[PDB]
DNA sequence: CTAACCCTAACCCTAACCCTAACCCTAACCCTAACCCTAACCCTAACCCTAACCCTAACCCTAACCCTAACCCTAACCCTA
DNA sequence: AGGGTTAGGGTTAGGGTTAGGGTTAGGGTTAGGGTTAGGGTTAGGGTTAGGGTTAGGGTTAGGGTTAGGGTTAGGGTTAGG
């Protein structure tokens, strides 16, 4: 509401962006929203908590690009992990050249 | 004014055609007679379970409402991953 | 001496926020320090993955005669690829049917 | 294909043609909201169910029931028969490790 | 000319109850050994295993074995049947959901 | 040398049925023993991957049994005894 | 060169000490030993984590009583989950007073 | 001073290591703050699965 | 319109020194601490028994109402032949 | 200050006496009848018991009370044993043929 | 610094009445599946024993784990746009 | 500010090696009993219907309930011994 409330968070914006670069001129319902923000915060809840074990099973404190590399190995299959795995470190890359 | 509550005429809710038409949609022909009361039974044990870790829940957060984001997380935590209702 | 405020999103490349990952990662108890490029290659990854789902809902529309994504499109899109019905397996989505999966027995003689 | 008498076994066909393509939902709210209230009663009283929880409450038991459904069909096909019997819940639930 | 043959039943459910009633492994070690070591050759080469481990995996690979022959065996048991068959291992494999 | 043709055979036929009879088996059909041995392969394949990769990320070249337990527990078998 | 030597940190003397106290005449070996050191690990475990998620749940950082205690009635099923929460509040109670 | 350093196990009539329960509750990533009942909770609990166990 | 605890005396009434003035009666010196739930639970069992046979008595005339009559005759079918109240 | 305290065993000897020398009833009679309101409601919705009824009802209840309690202190007794147990109780159930 | 305290704003849950209209219950007819009996085959139960082979008992040593010593860069906390 | 990185040596340890004999499997053999093929019996629900219990909104009000904000104090934190 708006009488000193509190503002929650989503993903919307960044889901429909997504949408209208894979493809143009469609669209989207509230529910096919809800359904991917959930898929989204599930997969990243599930992927900091891989990061979070593997961290405290090499007895270090600090979960960087190698230990979110091998949670996405572990827990994507196979085309896909590889795929991600190719899309992070050009990513990475990116961000090493260009800050 | 309201003088009744709820009684035992819940497990016949769940009503033979309702049961009959989640057989179809599943993939089932023929439906035998005794299914009926076996899934009654079955549906009621999975809802009591449910509905005392909602409960659970609910008296942990200090609330007297249950709410569909305990119920996600009740189904989440037995392991059925509920989407589109909550977030 | 400030200059100019660039995104951390136009720096990377990616339509993720990359900041409230790393905000999420820092307050979500995970550990006592969080890198920085685990946040870029969580945000990709996860990038990716949406860009996929969306792809496959929107062949699924596009095949279904409509417009929009719907629940169902989505659960059929689930179903069909098999990485993500494996990936996916416990996760049921509300407001979506099955497919018409009719066995060789069932058939009329 | 006379309106009097269908043969048995097709009517069944095309209902499950037309109810597999559907994603409306099977059981109604009002027999199902009651079942919700009287199954916390034993729990604890003076409960307010909210008006999103009894919908996802449905909707997993619905998908439960379906799940269920599919393969008490399946384990019926394997000992030569087309019909699910109660025998058949029994050892597809024991299979799935949920009776124990 | 009577060494007093077994009818065939007897000896199964004797040899049933004493491998029952034993603690002891029952596959090799060496074999076992030879195959993962096969087995992790197509990832990294040049790898050096583990005693304990691969015990533990044998350990594993054996529970997982008696657990899919028990559930054969019961599949068996409601198909009016007593012999394990492939579709019933295959029915098994898919209600437990490892199909994949 | 080692024949990778002679280890899916290295689970020999009575070992299967010596586990069946331990299990409650009575009869034993024939063309069981080849579809234990693929699963048993699938599954060792899958196990003997998780542990490489879990090897790899603690950056050695040695798999250990805490390893393997992690990932039995990972893909939802916890294994105890061998360990902690 | 120097000794020093890493100390692996078990729950050996606990659970004999349990073992004594319930059965003072039985023995445990090492593999059962082992074994409940799993066993304790694992729950200990799972309780830590169901209480941390119900500290994440509910906007609150920290982890008092009612949280193992909702953590213990969700884990544990029926009068194993009463016998240990009337364990835990004879436990914090005897705290409180002595 | 400080008289006397009376056992937390003594004090809370268990015999489970309360304090390295807190260790690892303070050390786990669990959380930023770990309260003082919750490991006595914690070790009597599994003090009581324990011994049904071993009983 | 309706009282707001359901419980119905959920097995409530016989309370610790109910029990600890019934069990003097007989000759019960020192009474545990865990016979309480054990009395209340075989008083429990009793009634259900009783009533489900007073419950059957009364609903052979069509009557909607329980009296005496009916409850000594179902006590008599058990054993336990009371005088004075019935008659 | 003094108030002369008894030692444990007279106040229970003479409470037995005058429980023993008096004909009055010791449970009450509202939750009793709210009790059996209760059991009655698992069977006809809609009843209406009687006060001669619950009368006679609470009156055999508390005489298979004393007795089930005498039957506990006999076999105490011969157990060596003071006080009742409900390994006595159970017992004295199972002799008597009402088992569970 | 965060959790136990209090006033209190607004929301959301419940209570209750209507209007039929999609849906539910039974009983009316009948087709084909579940099931018992039985008989024909061929599949695996039961040896089996000589050859495969494995684990028992040790030696080693050289690739690998990591321990503790030095040093700095990455990560966090601050403020404020 | 200290966790992670690097170079360095110790130090456990697993792969590689020997041989052998005692345990056990491999491929061929006799034959029992279970399996799926068949046809006969039975009643089990499938399908239609029309009497009619009951459900989805449509549109109200009230007062329980979550908590927004503010105050404050004490339990977890950090540090060394």
């Amino acid at each position: 509401k708006k009488r000193k409330r509190s503002r929650k968070e989503s993903y919307s914006v960044y889901v429909y962006k997504v949408l209208k670069q894979v493809h143009p001129d469609t669209g989207i319902s509230s529910k096919a929203m809800g359904i991917m923000n959930s898929f989204v915060n599930d997969i990243f809840e599930r992927i900091a908590g891989e990061a979070s074990r593997l961290a405290h099973y090499n007895k270090r404190s600090t979960i960087t690009s190698r230990e979110i590399q091998t949670a996405v190995r572990l827990l994507l299959p196979g085309e896909l992990a590889k795929h991600a795995v190719s899309e992070g470190t050009k990513a990475v890359t990116k961000y090493t050249s260009a800050k | 004014k309201r003088h009744r509550k709820v009684l035992r005429d819940n497990i016949q809710g769940i009503t033979k055609p309702a049961i009959r038409r989640l057989a179809r949609r599943g993939g089932v022909k023929r439906i035998s007679g005794l299914i009926y009361e076996e899934t009654r039974g079955v549906l009621k044990v999975f809802l009591e379970n449910v509905i005392r870790d909602a409960v659970t829940y609910t008296e942990h957060a200090k609330r007297k409402t249950v709410t569909a984001m305990d119920v996600v997380y009740a189904l989440k935590r037995q392991g059925r991953t509920l989407y589109g209702f909550g977030g | 001496a400030r200059a100019k405020a660039k995104t951390r999103s136009s720096r990377a490349g990616l339509q993720f926020p990359v900041g409230r990952v790393h905000r999420l990662l820092r307050k979500g108890n995970y550990s006592e320090r969080v890198g920085a490029g685990a946040p870029v290659y969580l945000a990709a990854v996860l990038e990716y993955l949406t860009a996929e789902i969306l792809e496959l809902a929107g062949n699924a529309a596009r095949d279904n005669k409509k417009t929009r994504i719907i629940p169902r499109h989505l659960q059929l899109a689930i179903r069909n690829d098999e990485e993500l019905n494996k990936l996916l397996g416990r996760v049921t989505i509300a407001q979506g049917g099955v497919l018409p999966n009719i066995q060789a027995v069932l058939l009329p003689k | 294909k006379k309106p009097h008498r269908y043969r048995p076994g097709t009517v069944a066909l095309r209902e499950i043609r037309r109810y597999q393509k559907s994603t409306e939902l099977l059981i109604r709210k009002l027999p199902f909201q009651r079942l919700v209230r009287e199954i916390a009663q034993d729990f604890k009283t003076d409960l307010r169910f909210q008006s999103s929880a009894v919908m996802a409450l449905q909707e997993a038991c619905e998908a439960y029931l379906v799940g269920l459904f599919e393969d008490t069909n399946l384990c019926a096909i394997h000992a030569k028969r087309v019909t699910i019997m109660p025998k058949d819940i029994q050892l597809a639930r024991r299979i799935r490790g949920e009776r124990a």
